[PDB]
């Protein structure tokens, strides 16, 4: 039955279509999901607007009247202009007449808020479409009427306030750019008229709710209006006084205040500093008297959550830090006004404290914007000593891992700049928070771990002398903290701790030899503990001080016999007996970036050899054994041995670099002997067992070694400085193992690891290979294209690795396209387009430059055969592919690169830079130009992709583009001005002269 | 038990139906299949004050299968509000569907969610993200694939709507559960089932768990 | 009212038929209880943070481990009764962990649980 509506051969029912809406708001289950599917096939149906004003007169449901709007605002705002004037006018007529009459019934005024919110709306989409042009009267209208009624004036602030946001705060992505200043000097020609009545509400008083729906108004209006307005009225009296008393109107006044905060106000003016001050007087004034004092506790206030606090509080966070980020130096330097100025920090203060980590942050951006003031501003910090210091205990008792990027550089930044304030201050608050960790007062894994990250954040803020006293001071405190703890968890956290506060002062560490040397020694004790998080924080802190001091491990130190690298080598195997292989690796990057640190040749080369004797040793024997017997390598315990020899390989040459060369050279023949084994096994096992066997643990780990071999080959030539070994040692036989393995495999067994090795072996050796970059193209180009061009979704890793390899073979190896057979090259310019239709925005903007880049490619050819070709095949492909994405409303993230490239199209014809006909013979006179025959070709083009759009519309549009393509910003305001456009009937084609 | 109307808005593809269905069911769809208009889900959670109802309103991102837009917002008590931090434009979007949801509805509790942050390469960087403080929004960072924070948007609005700042998610007692006997005529039934479940790989074989 | 026999961190799945596929029911602490009262050993399971039991089931002696073909610390087992989601349902079941060791630990208590539940 419910499904009645949807026939249009017969009048609607109004009480089924209320009983499907009653269904679907209040129904449950099938009913509801039934209800659901009728309700939008209803609201779709293109002749349902004829049905709206028999629904609104005739429906008892408020429900079916918010949908009937809804299906109105459809048309108003797609099919309007279509209309006769006497139709518009009689549509206007009735929105108008059922506000009214909502607004007059007290009863309905009261409780239909969701109905006569949604037809204001709906007054606004008429008043976009015919104000003020078609209805000049309206603002008079709406003045007037407002006396009537306090209801009515109430609705016309509503009215007002959408109107606002619809013509200054959202007309930029939903109107032209020419209807938007239309409506807003409209707006702004008659505001004079709609200030004089919000002032006298202000004034006159009296009702809540309109004096509420007013300031409301004002928020919106204090986005646009000239500062007089604020300033040469009683307004700021009113706001900063009157409506802060009052707790319904003091949550919006606040909002008005940070808004009137934001004005664009004169510099040179006195009275203006004057008003500016008194109106932050009496606003904090009222605060202190009617809701709470300086003193009080708003961590305790926000923490209750009571009616509207926690949105009070935070409001006051953002007007304070806006008006004294902008103001505080009015406040400064004149002695009247010091308490003002330090009450508004003492309530920062008490609100910086309330846990609430994006009020915090928020509290944390004045902060920052303070005390970085204070350290270069002269004669300023000595005002605020006290306020910074309740700051610095704020911070450190705040501070958070800097695993939290954002939030810990913030932190760091304000306390470092604190430090430099008064250091004696920021040394005393630390020393006593670690004493009330001794005594248990304040203990907690919390608690040390907060100080400990705050300690760390101020490393390089004391001189010299003063961080030797700090850092010995703090490492005895956590040390005698350590020893106090029993059971091994709370000595596990003071311990990290500990290890964390010393990585963090590497200028210490490299003036105590002696002292680092027990901290590497005290480390490499550390990871024989077996107890959770030990081995990884003594790894991750060996790495780390290994970056700061590596210079020290690689000379020889007063009364040692050798540089402590070759003391960490020697004694390698015992040290990492107990890690697992990812730990293991971290300790052979960081001996990695030692080595590096010796510059002479011989005796780098050597302690590499030395550093890569385990490793060297396991392959050695696993290739003799590997050579001799085949079957060895289907065991899964050597599979994953070589796995973490492979891996051992990558983070060394990681931190070496092209340093790393002499290690790959001594195993580079036999990993690549071991690709290909590795190849045949996976393709032995996917034939015996089927496409399954690739997500077996053996074949996972079997494709591990190829994943890692790539990966070490790709990490090394990214870093190499010697190019012509690269080419004439590394370059062949990686193409000869890896290309025909990746052609010949299976689309579910192919590597997109390889891609990406290429992409790596182009971009740096490209130029020097012809040869090699064709045969790269021969091998992966068209097999994996016909894996990513069946849907959007299949291989996303080879679809991003693709057109990363055939973007730098673009701009590195050109030659290679040139050298395609045709058909070849048509898939290329098929694989471009096909990359503009993605949505992954990786593929997309790839897609988008290949094409711009190909464009530049064939332009630097000049007049000769193949870019003449390429014109003739290509230019309307790729205009039509572009105009495809700009338009669809689908690919909205690429509009930027989808606007240069059809920009660089246009001007290519603009600037009769293609020297052949773009038409072939008898479709033009022969004497035509490109720019008529693009001209012809656009207008026809959009005249059937948009057949709703006039003649004129497009001939303005495409005159426009034409114009202004050598200006970006232009061009992209006329596209931008076009997609608004084509969502409607009508748009008028004058808007395309635009100009700001 | 008390039931509070929840409307999830939000650009297509930021991850409402994904983080819905795990709440839901606990599973994670790797499939983008596009709401069509809204997918109603009643979902409870249980708290030291009993348990706590939320009436699901997964409303489509997609303009073209937006349905009755808006219409879905009438009488929603609470919402979160979807973005996608791997892509600009939604949180470009974010000032856009705040609008469209509180001219219907003035005063509720609404959630800011940054979706996606398991993925490296983050386009919407912490520093940007600052449209809630004026809103009154409460912001996080989630992942419906991590689970990272993925039952903060709900403890949340669970504390506004209860008026408890002090709420907190329990574990109810489990009860014991049935001793059975497998079924002689479904043995047979049952190898097979086991067959082609144990020759289906498991997904996300690299994760932790 | 319940001893824990043994405690290890997992993920569930279960396989839906239909859709020929694993969907994951939760992550979170795996527990062996052994029933106070009657000495009867059960899986419970709870989801990180919102604590819903994920898996409630006697740990029934004719249940058998068994290994999916994508892992080699993964169990798969047809449970007949699960009562996490209300009334008793018959599931496929996988369970995976952090380690082949824990998944083996895991095979050694649910042989040993299921000894118990003999009695
Ligand atoms: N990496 C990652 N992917 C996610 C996450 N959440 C969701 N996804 C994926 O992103 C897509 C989100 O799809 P949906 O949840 O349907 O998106 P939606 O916002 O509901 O979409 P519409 O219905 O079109 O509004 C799917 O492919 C999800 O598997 C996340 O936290 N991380
Ligand atoms: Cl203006
Ligand atoms: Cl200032
Ligand atoms: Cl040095
Ligand atoms: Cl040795
Ligand atoms: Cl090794
Ligand atoms: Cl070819
Ligand atoms: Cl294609
Ligand atoms: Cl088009
Ligand atoms: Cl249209
Ligand atoms: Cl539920
Ligand atoms: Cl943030
Ligand atoms: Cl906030
Ligand atoms: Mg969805």
């Amino acid at each position: 039955s419910m499904e009645g509506i949807l026939d249009f051969s017969n009048d609607l029912d109004i009480a089924l279509l209320d009983q499907v809406v009653s269904t679907f708001y209040q129904g449950e289950g099938v009913q509801q999901k039934q209800a659901q599917e009728i309700l939008t096939k209803f609201q779709d149906n293109p002749d349902a607007w004829e049905k709206v004003d028999q629904i609104l007169q005739f429906s008892t449901n408020p429900q079916s009247k918010f949908i009937a709007l809804s299906i109105l605002d459809k048309l108003i705002t797609r099919k309007w202009k279509l209309l006769p004037n006497d139709h518009r006018i009689g549509i206007r007529n009735f929105v108008v007449g059922m506000i009214i009459s909502m607004c007059q019934d007290d009863e309905v005024f009261k409780t239909q808020k969701n109905l006569i919110n949604k037809s204001d709306l709906t007054l606004v989409q008429i008043l976009k479409q015919e104000w003020p042009q078609n209805w000049p009267e309206f603002i008079p209208e709406l003045i007037g009427s407002s006396s009537s009624s306090v209801n009515v004036c109430e609705n016309n602030m509503i009215v007002l306030k959408l109107l606002s946001e619809e013509v200054f705060d959202f007309s930029a992505e939903q109107m032209t750019q020419a209807k938007a200043l239309h409506l807003k000097n409209s707006m702004s020609k008659e505001f004079e008229q709609i200030f004089k009545l919000c002032f006298q509400v202000l004034e006159q008083g009296s009702s809540s709710s309109l004096i509420v729906a007013t300031l409301e108004s004002l928020l919106r209006y204090l986005h646009w209006i000239p500062y007089r307005y604020i300033y040469e009225t009683n307004i700021l009296e009113l706001l900063s006084t009157k409506f802060m008393t009052s707790p319904d109107t003091r949550a919006i006044t606040l909002k008005c205040l940070t808004e009137v905060s934001n004005l664009k106000i004169p510099q040179d003016n006195d009275l203006i500093k004057r008003q500016t001050v008194l109106f932050f007087q009496n606003t904090l004034q009222q605060i202190a008297t009617s809701v709470m004092p300086v003193t009080a506790d708003l961590k305790a206030t926000y923490a209750n959550a009571n009616g509207n606090d926690q949105s009070f509080l935070q409001d006051l966070a953002m007007f304070l830090t806006t008006y004294l980020a902008r103001n505080r130096a009015l406040l400064e330097s004149d002695e009247s006004l010091r308490e003002l100025l330090l009450n508004a920090h003492q309530y920062l203060i008490q609100l910086s404290k309330i846990e609430e980590r994006e009020l915090f942050k928020t509290t944390l951006d004045y902060w920052h914007n303070l005390v970085a003031d204070l350290f270069y501003e002269p004669l300023k910090k000595h005002i605020y000593e006290e306020i910074c210091s309740q700051l610095r205990l704020v911070i450190i008792e705040n501070m958070v891992r800097p695993e939290e990027i954002q939030l810990y550089k913030s932190e760091r930044e304000v306390l470092v700049y604190l430090t430099h304030l008064n250091v004696i201050d920021t040394e005393e608050i630390m020393i006593s928070k670690l004493a009330r960790q001794i005594d248990g007062s304040e203990w907690s894994w919390h608690n040390i771990n907060t100080l400990s990250w705050a300690i760390g954040s101020i490393s390089g803020t004391m001189s010299e002398d003063t961080e030797k006293r700090f850092v010995v001071t703090v490492i005895k405190d956590l040390l005698g903290l350590c020893e106090q703890k029993r059971g091994k968890d709370n000595k596990a956290v003071v311990a990290r701790d500990i290890m964390y506060v010393v990585g963090e002062y590497p200028r210490f560490l490299k003036a105590h030899w002696n002292f680092l040397r027990t901290v590497i020694l005290k480390l490499f004790e550390f990871m024989h503990e077996t107890h959770e998080g030990v081995q990884d924080m003594a790894c991750d802190t060996f790495i780390k001080i290994v970056q700061k001091c590596k210079y020290h491990f690689v000379i020889q130190q007063p009364r040692e016999s050798e540089p402590f690298i070759q003391t960490i080598i020697r004694d390698i195997q015992k040290t990492t007996a107990d890690l697992q292989p990812q730990q293991v690796h971290t300790f052979y990057k960081a001996c990695g970036i030692i080595i590096s640190e010796e510059r002479s040749v011989a005796e780098r080369n050597r302690l590499l050899s030395d550093l890569m004797q385990l490793p060297n040793m396991a392959w050695d024997t696993i290739v003799e054994q590997s050579t001799a017997n085949p079957t060895l390598l289907l065991d899964s315990e050597t599979v994953k041995i070589i796995a973490n020899i492979i891996k051992t390989n990558v983070a060394v040459c990681t931190s070496m670099g092209a340093d790393f060369y002499p290690q790959l050279g001594h195993i580079y023949y036999n990993m690549l002997q071991l690709y290909r084994a590795v190849s045949s096994m996976i393709s032995t096992q996917v034939a015996a067992e089927g496409l399954i066997a690739t997500k077996t643990p053996k074949v996972r780990g079997l494709r591990t070694i190829k994943k890692e071999i790539l990966k070490l080959v790709e990490t090394y030539i990214s870093k190499a400085r010697n190019l012509d070994d690269v080419v004439k040692v590394l370059v062949e036989p990686l193409l000869n193992a890896v290309l025909e393995d990746y052609m010949n495999n299976v689309p579910d067994a192919r590597d997109a690891e390889v891609l990406n090795c290429m992409t790596t072996v182009v971009e740096k050796v490209g130029h020097m290979i012809p040869q090699g970059v064709i045969l790269i193209l021969q091998s992966v180009f068209e097999c994996t294209l016909d894996m990513i061009n069946k849907d959007f979704t299949e291989y996303p890793e080879h679809r991003v690795e693709f057109y990363k390899l055939l973007k730098v073979i673009n701009e590195k190896s050109f030659a290679a396209f040139l050298e395609l057979p045709p058909a070849a090259f048509k898939l290329f310019v098929d694989a471009i387009c096909w990359a503009f239709k993605h949505n992954n925005r990786d593929v997309e903007v790839n897609g988008l430059q290949i094409a711009l880049d190909l464009v530049k490619n064939i332009e630097r050819m000049g007049n000769v055969p193949f870019a003449n070709e390429f014109h003739k095949n290509y230019f309307f492909i790729f205009v039509s592919e572009t105009f495809f994405v700009l338009t669809d409303s689908d690919h909205k993230s690429g509009f930027s690169k989808q606007a240069l490239l059809l920009m660089k199209l246009i001007s290519l014809v603009y600037d009769n830079k293609i020297s052949v006909p773009l038409y072939q013979e008898a479709e033009v006179p022969q004497g035509t130009s490109n720019q008529v025959y693009l001209s012809q070709y656009l207008a026809n083009m959009l005249s059937n992709a948009f057949p709703h759009l006039t003649s004129e519309q497009i001939a303005s549009f495409l005159s426009a583009l034409t114009k202004q393509c050598k200006d970006l910003v232009v061009f992209k305001g006329t596209l931008r001005d076009f997609l608004v456009q084509i969502k409607e009937v009508g748009g008028d084609p004058t808007d395309y002269l635009f100009a700001e | 038990e008390v039931q509070f109307k929840l409307v999830l808005v939000g650009d297509g593809g930021t991850g409402k139906t994904t983080f819905v269905k795990r709440h839901l069911t606990g599973e994670f769809e790797k499939k983008y299949v596009a709401t069509l208009g809204v997918e109603v889900h009643p979902l409870v959670f249980h708290t030291n004050r009993g348990p706590i109802k939320f009436n699901v309103w997964d409303t489509a991102g997609l303009e073209k299968f937006g349905g009755l837009r808006d219409g879905y917002y009438i009488q929603a008590q609470c919402a979160i509000i979807m973005f996608d931090v791997t892509s600009r434009v939604t949180y470009k979007n974010v000032p856009n569907w705040h609008r469209d949801l509180v001219r219907v509805c003035e005063n509720i509790p609404i959630v800011l969610c940054g979706n996606k942050v398991d993925i490296k390469d983050r386009k919407v960087k912490a520093k940007s993200i600052v449209f809630h403080r004026k809103k009154n929004l409460q912001y996080y960072d989630i992942s419906a694939k991590s689970n990272y924070n993925f039952e903060k948007p709900f403890l949340w609005l669970a504390r506004k709507l209860i008026g408890d700042p002090n709420l907190e998610f329990v574990a109810m007692p489990a009860a014991a559960p049935p001793e059975v006997v497998m079924d002689p005529a479904l043995a047979a039934q049952y190898e097979h089932d086991l067959e082609v479940a144990q020759t289906t790989a498991l997904p996300d074989e690299d994760d932790d768990l | 009212d319940e001893e824990v026999l043994y405690k290890v961190r997992a993920k569930l799945f279960r396989f839906d038929a239909d859709a020929k596929e694993w969907k994951e029911r939760g992550t979170g602490d795996c527990k062996f209880l052994k029933n106070k009262k009657t000495n009867k050993v059960r899986i419970l399971m709870r989801r990180d943070k919102t604590l819903k039991i994920c898996a409630n089931h006697i740990i029934a002696p004719e249940y058998t481990l068994k290994p999916n073909v994508g892992s080699d610390r993964s169990w798969v087992y047809a449970c007949t009764a699960d009562i996490a989601e209300g009334e008793a349902e018959a599931f496929t079941f996988a369970i995976r962990f952090g380690s082949k060791e824990n998944a083996d630990k895991f095979k050694e208590e649910f042989e040993k649980a299921q000894e118990i539940n003999k009695k």
